[PDB]
């Protein structure tokens, strides 16, 4: 009658990740959220990845 | 190459079979982008086929 609804995900890993707000040197800028190991949607060419 | 004579295109009726479309190709409605966005796609492309 509600409608409560839930949101879940499972994980087991727990790997470190951050933020990186890319600037393009034609003038565009935007963010993505890069995982450890993990390519993070790569925005023309860029793939920047984090370590741990 | 070359248009040769057909009997079968005299009674000026040709059925759908002889029209062929090469390739599946489908359009739609574009909206209208900047030049810097093209550009970058384009450079993108040509660095994703360098043979």
């Amino acid at each position: 009658p509600h409608g409560i609804i839930w949101k879940v995900s499972p994980c087991a890993a727990w790997v470190p990740s951050a933020v990186i707000e890319l600037t393009m040197p034609s003038g565009e800028v935007r963010t993505f959220h890069p995982m450890s190991g993990i390519p993070t949607q790569v925005f023309k060419g860029v793939s920047v990845t984090y370590l741990g | 190459e070359l248009c040769s004579s057909d009997s079968g295109t005299s009674s000026g009726l040709l059925p759908s079979d002889r029209v062929l479309w090469i390739g599946d190709v489908a359009c739609q409605p574009m909206t209208p982008i900047p030049e810097e966005t093209f550009l970058e796609l384009k450079s993108f492309s040509q660095s994703e086929f360098p043979d």
